[PDB]
């Protein structure tokens, strides 16, 4: 369910962000999305452990 | 940056580790009749690689 989370970005779709915004703002939005997904993955790994 | 420049003439990558130097020169290359030697590219088929 965490894949459908905006994480402070414009949208939660990888190809949709890169096709409309300029590369710098898209870089920040993708960076925020990936670090949010990495934090969620680390939390899931800790819970599973 | 998106616009007439940095999208068809000289696009700069997201990481650069450097900067530019800009200063005013209105007498060395600017003339009363219009210096037409400097020109830009307006139309391109697609975007430009950095």
């Amino acid at each position: 369910k965490q894949l459908s989370s905006k994480f402070g970005a414009i949208s939660s779709v990888l190809n949709d962000i890169l096709s409309r915004l300029d590369p710098p703002e898209a870089e920040v939005q993708i960076d925020r999305l990936i670090t949010g997904r990495l934090q969620s993955l680390q939390t899931y790994v800790t819970q599973q452990l | 940056q998106t616009g007439n420049i940095a999208d068809y003439n000289y696009k700069l990558p997201d990481d650069f580790t450097g900067c530019v130097i800009a200063w005013n020169s209105n007498k060395l290359d600017s003339k009363v009749g219009g210096n037409y030697n400097y020109l830009y590219r307006l139309f391109r088929k697609s975007n430009l690689k950095p």
